[PDB]
């Protein structure tokens, strides 16, 4: 019976579905300017024994 | 609580007490219906200094063009009762 | 006597003011529930020097627990 | 307030009017009893010395000498009734005074309270869509062809009719509504 | 930032794939849900901006006029659809669609990095606004207003452009941050101000300025309810965010700039506040009303103080507020009655009990009861001006009496006094009219408990 | 005709409470309006406005105002014991800065 519920309230994903995919756009670009991480004369650091960047 | 429910039988006591304590108008001789200029031969400035009497009584003024109208005691406790919402 | 007064619907105005007042309330006495549990059993962090080799977390830095997660 | 106005005033008019005037400032004048009964008596004895002058220019050329003397002589303060135009409550309960169409709108919870009251109430309702036309009709016979000129209005004179325009004459709210 | 701006284009297909009779509950679901998820901007820092990417970075000025652009959504749509309920299914997706592209628009225009890109989206804005008054207006009047509200704007806009590309082929760069690390002085000459002029006129046409404020009360009268709440809300903050950020280029002339631009605004204020004193239309009174607070947040921005700044941020978000909800409160009346004219309907307090109370706070928040925002906006930048010049005093104190004065006599205009015997459709308060107006004013009183989030980045 | 066109009447309006004595004023459909009212009460006032202003009351502080505070308890108690000023109308250096060699 679940085919008319879909049908009538589908319009319901778009909304959180944007969401996340503007999430993962933003992500995407932080991505690109990381010219600069663990370079700053404030935040220069020496890494952990395991880790492999100060951010993502 | 407050001042008791006005009633017209009370109304009427009034304005008769009021009308009998009047030196020009003889008390037997007064009726509810007795007119003031024909059956009692009174003047337009007697009808005016009535209608303050029946003001200061019931503690309201009545305005000029309605005043002037009112002619025997029945006009004078029907204008009161309808002013007052008065119904038994 | 007892007169019959004449006034404006009532009813409308109360059923929204009732209606507000279950909605705030519904929300809102969970989060207080939560609040005074979350005070009363996991305290407020203590001011504290950080030890030698040691690097906090960005979220370490705040005292509250509500404000840390 | 309860009649019609007239397109002027008459000269036994304006003198009976300017005679209450006087004799309210006076009071507001003379605040005792006795007093006030010494000079209201004064008072009418001048008022009444003129009475008899058959000459109308010199009347009212007298009603301008007394209204320009009030005014002159006129109390600055003087006694209004509590409910008149100028008084302490003249109007206190107007903001209880509620109309009589918004029971239309109650809920009908609100008017399961009261059962009643409404079926009173229906039952004036039905005489007023009832008596309607016909106090219109009469008010189209009885009107004269040029317009009114004044603003009285004719009675009930058929077997059952009503008073036409009588709705919210009857329906007023009250005078202490709450 | 696209984690708001996606979710508004996915309002927009959402809408237009709605059942005829879910539109405005999806509408209102999803509006609501992206305001909650613009919250989150809040979280700003003391020494500079966020900055997410190369094209969209958030200030803790843009962030308070972000989240009361993405509230004012869903309150627009309770207003609206009540007076469109006859209109077609189509028309009705449109006017929504117009609402979405508004709100999109805006959004961008607050974080843009660059200049040129945020001339472009705060020009977009005209569209849907104009579109929006001329098409779902009531009266003929309307096209005047759109032609008014149309050329007024880019009369000031154009040549902004045109000292904008100047600007950048000149310094070789529009982006917001290099503009202000490598700000240089402006000398004294006459190519200098009149790149002064080009560059204030049209925030100054934006807010408006006494003088050139004639298209406001035409286009915030003729429009329909949500138009004058974007239009009073929103849309006159661009000038004001605009100038703020545009002043940071313009010194050291504006210490002398600024002079006819100041005196117009307090005199102006003084007349506008006056005028509100003898007017027969209930929202061209609340036109007037905006105008005069903008000419204070004017004020404000012209005389350049870490104070006057605060207090116009703050200003500027109470009178959106506000202003808002006075316009919900009156097309209330009109809706009722059909007619703007404020004796028309009289006594509403014996009719409309819950209503009066709306009115009440309403009418107080305009006055600046403390310790609203309205008042804490209101004081700071009575503050920056004494210390400017002592004499400021006695325009700003006018003000303040003009004001409560205006205000109280709407209320008891409207409230007050005997209801009109003819008038027997005066139906109860809707459901939907008193969560409008609560959903106006709670924010109001919340914000005054925590009033560091309107205050900018001056704070 | 004495006409100018063809026009509809202008209709009177629909009151909502007739059909529905407790009509909410969102639809003239019972169900969808009475859901309407529950949407925007729900979403308006249980989760925007309580959450959302618990979330802004319990907002981590970024604006680094008790990170100045303990700072500033820092260099105060320091500069005091020291008999330093408390404070210096130069915030740079004289050292690193080269004034202008000729003022005349
Ligand atoms: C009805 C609606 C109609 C419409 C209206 C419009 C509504 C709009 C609402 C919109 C949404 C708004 C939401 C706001 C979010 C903000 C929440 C927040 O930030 O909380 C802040 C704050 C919590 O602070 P915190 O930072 O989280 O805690 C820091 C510490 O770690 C904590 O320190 P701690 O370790 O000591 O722990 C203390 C702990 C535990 O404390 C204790 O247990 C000790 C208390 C003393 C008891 C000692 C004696 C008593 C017992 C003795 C006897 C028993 C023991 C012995 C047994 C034998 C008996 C002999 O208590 C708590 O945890 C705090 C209480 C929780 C409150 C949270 C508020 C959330 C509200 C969200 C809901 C909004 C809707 C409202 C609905 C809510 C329900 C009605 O909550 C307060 O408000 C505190 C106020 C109380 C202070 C005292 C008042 C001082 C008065 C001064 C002014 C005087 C002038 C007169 C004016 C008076 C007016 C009041
Ligand atoms: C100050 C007292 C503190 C009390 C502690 C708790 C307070 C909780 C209140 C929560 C917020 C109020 C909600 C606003 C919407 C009104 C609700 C409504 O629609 O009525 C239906 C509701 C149902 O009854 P009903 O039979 O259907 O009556 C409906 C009829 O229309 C007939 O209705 P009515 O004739 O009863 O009138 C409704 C009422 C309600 O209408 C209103 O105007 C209330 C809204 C306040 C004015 C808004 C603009 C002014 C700007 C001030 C901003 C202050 C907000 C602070 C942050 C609050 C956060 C929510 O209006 C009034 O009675 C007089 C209003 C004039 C107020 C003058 C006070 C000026 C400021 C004084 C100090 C404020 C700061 C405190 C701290 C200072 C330093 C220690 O009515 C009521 O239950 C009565 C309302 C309660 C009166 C509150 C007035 C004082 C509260 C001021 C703000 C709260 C401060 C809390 C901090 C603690 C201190
Ligand atoms: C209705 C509301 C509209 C909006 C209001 C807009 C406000 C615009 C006003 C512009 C403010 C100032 C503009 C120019 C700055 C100084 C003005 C001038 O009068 O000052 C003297 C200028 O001297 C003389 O006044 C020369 C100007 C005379 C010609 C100008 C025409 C003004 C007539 C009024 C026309 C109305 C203009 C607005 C149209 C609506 C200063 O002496 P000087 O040191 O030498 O010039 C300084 C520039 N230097 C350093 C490069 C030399
Ligand atoms: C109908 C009947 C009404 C009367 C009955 C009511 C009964 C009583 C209820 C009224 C409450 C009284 C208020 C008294 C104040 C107590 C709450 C206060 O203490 O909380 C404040 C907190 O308040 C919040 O910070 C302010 C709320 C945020 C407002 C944002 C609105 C939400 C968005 C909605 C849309 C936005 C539109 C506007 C765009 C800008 C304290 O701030 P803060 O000093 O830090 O706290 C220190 C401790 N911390 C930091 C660990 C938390
Ligand atoms: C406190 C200070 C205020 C006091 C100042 C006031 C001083 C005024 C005193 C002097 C004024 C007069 O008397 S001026 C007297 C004017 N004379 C006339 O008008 C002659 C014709 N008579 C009539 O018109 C009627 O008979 C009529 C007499 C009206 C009676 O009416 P009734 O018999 O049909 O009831």
């Amino acid at each position: 019976n679940v085919l008319q519920i879909v049908r009538d309230h589908w319009v319901h994903i778009l909304v959180p579905v944007g969401f996340v995919f503007g999430c993962y756009l933003d992500r995407r670009s932080d991505e690109k300017l990381t010219a600069f991480r663990n370079k700053s004369l404030l935040f220069k650091r020496e890494l952990r024994p395991n880790e492999e960047v100060t951010w993502k | 609580s407050d001042a008791p429910p006005l009633t017209l039988e009370a109304i009427k006591d009034r304005v008769l007490y009021v009308l009998k304590l009047y030196d020009k108008i003889d008390p037997e001789k007064l009726s509810v219906n007795s007119h003031f200029m024909k059956d009692l031969g009174l003047d337009s400035l007697d009808q005016v200094e009535i209608i303050m009497a029946m003001e200061d009584e019931f503690g309201f003024e009545i305005p000029d063009i309605d005043a002037e109208k009112l002619m025997c005691p029945q006009e004078i406790v029907d204008y009161i009762a309808d002013k007052k919402d008065v119904y038994e | 006597k007892r007169l019959f007064i004449i006034k404006p619907s009532g009813f409308y105005d109360r059923r929204f003011l009732k209606l507000m007042r279950f909605y705030i309330l519904l929300t809102g006495i969970p989060v207080a529930i939560g609040i005074t549990l979350v005070n009363v059993f996991i305290g407020e962090a203590e001011l504290a020097d950080i030890p030698e080799g040691y690097v906090p977390e960005h979220w370490e830095y705040f005292k509250h627990p509500i404000s840390r997660w | 307030a309860f009649s019609a106005p007239a397109a002027y005033l008459t000269h036994q008019q304006k003198v009976l009017r300017l005679y209450k005037r006087a004799l309210r400032h006076l009071e507001s004048w003379c605040v005792h009893r006795d007093k006030y009964r010494y000079f209201a008596c004064l008072m009418r004895a001048r008022f009444d010395e003129h009475k008899n002058e058959k000459d109308m220019v010199k009347a009212t050329q007298l009603l301008r000498q007394a209204e320009e003397e009030f005014w002159y002589g006129q109390h600055p303060q003087p006694y209004i009734f509590p409910e008149s135009p100028g008084g302490t409550s003249y109007e206190r309960y107007e903001c209880y005074k509620v109309p009589e169409w918004c029971l239309d709108d109650w809920h009908p919870s609100e008017k399961a309270m009261y059962p009643d009251y409404f079926a009173k109430r229906e039952q004036w309702k039905r005489l007023r869509r009832e008596s309607w036309e016909r106090e219109v009709k009469q008010l189209q016979e009885e009107t004269p062809p040029g317009g009114p000129r004044t603003e009285a209005l004719p009675p009930a004179r058929k077997e059952g009719d009503l008073p036409p325009l009588w709705w919210h004459i009857v329906t007023r709210p009250r005078e202490r509504p709450m | 930032m696209l984690k708001i701006i996606i979710p508004t284009t996915m309002l927009l297909p959402m809408t237009w794939m709605s059942k005829h009779n879910m539109i405005w509950i999806n509408a209102t679901v999803h509006s609501l849900l992206i305001s909650l998820i613009s919250l989150s901007l809040l979280n700003q820092l003391g020494e500079n901006s966020l900055n997410f990417s190369l094209t969209f970075f958030s200030d803790s000025l843009s962030a308070p006029l972000l989240v009361l652009t993405t509230w004012l959504l869903p309150l627009m749509l309770m207003a609206s659809q009540s007076h469109l309920s006859k209109e077609t299914t189509t028309r009705k997706k449109l006017y929504i669609t117009m609402l979405i592209l508004l709100q999109l628009f805006l959004i961008m225009t607050f974080t843009a990095t660059e200049l040129i890109l945020f001339y472009i989206l705060f020009e977009a804005t005209l569209v849907p606004t104009l579109i929006i008054i001329t098409r779902w207006g009531n009266q003929t009047e309307r096209l005047n207003a759109g032609l008014y509200f149309l050329f007024y704007t880019l009369a000031g806009s154009l040549p902004l452009l045109v000292a904008l590309v100047y600007i950048q082929n000149t310094t070789g760069s529009l982006n917001f941050l290099i503009i202000h690390y490598w700000s240089h002085p402006l000398s004294n000459s006459w190519s200098n101000i009149f790149m002064w002029l080009a560059c204030i006129m049209a925030f100054m046409v934006k807010m408006p300025l006494y003088g050139l404020h004639l298209w406001l009360p035409k286009a915030h009268v003729e429009a329909p309810i949500a138009g004058s709440m974007v239009l009073a809300a929103v849309l006159l903050k661009l000038g004001g965010y605009g100038m703020m950020r545009i002043t940071t280029i313009l010194n050291p002339l504006t210490n002398y700039m600024a002079y006819p631009f100041l005196m117009l605004s307090m005199w102006g204020m003084i007349m506008t506040s006056s005028i509100c004193l003898r007017q027969t239309d209930l929202k061209s009174l609340i036109a007037y009303s905006s105008v005069s607070h903008m000419a204070l947040v004017i004020v404000a921005i012209m005389i350049q103080t870490p104070w006057s700044f605060m207090g116009a941020t703050a200003l500027m978000i109470a009178h959106g507020l506000t202003s808002s909800m006075l316009f919900c409160l009156a097309n209330t009346n009109y809706e009722r009655v059909h007619s703007r004219t404020m004796i028309l309907a009289r006594g509403l307090q014996t009719l409309l009990p819950l209503m009066a109370t709306w009115w009440l706070v309403a009418s107080l928040t305009n006055l600046a009861l403390p310790p609203s925002i309205n008042l804490i906006g209101e004081l700071f930048i009575i503050t920056a001006s004494f210390s400017w010049s002592n004499i400021t005093i006695i325009l700003m104190g006018m003000n303040m009496m003009i004001t409560a004065l205006y205000s109280l006599y709407m209320l008891i205009t409207t409230q007050r006094g005997k209801y009109t015997h003819h008038i027997n459709n005066i139906k109860p308060s809707f459901t939907r009219e008193n969560a409008l107006m609560a959903l106006h004013i709670l924010p109001l009183l919340l914000l005054t408990l925590n009033p560091k989030m309107i205050l900018g980045p001056l704070y | 005709p004495t006409i100018r066109l063809q026009e509809d009447p202008d209709p009177e309006d629909e009151n909502l409470y007739e059909k529905n004595p407790d009509s909410h004023g969102y639809d003239k459909d019972p169900i969808v309006d009475l859901w309407n009212m529950r949407v925007v009460f729900f979403f308006g006032f249980s989760i925007v406005l309580v959450l959302g202003s618990t979330f802004v009351a319990y907002l981590p502080d970024y604006r680094m105002q008790e990170w100045a505070r303990r700072e500033a308890e820092r260099l105060v108690k320091y500069r005091e014991a020291n008999g330093l000023p408390l404070m210096e109308s130069n915030c740079f250096d004289p050292n690193k800065i080269q004034l202008p060699e000729d003022e005349d």
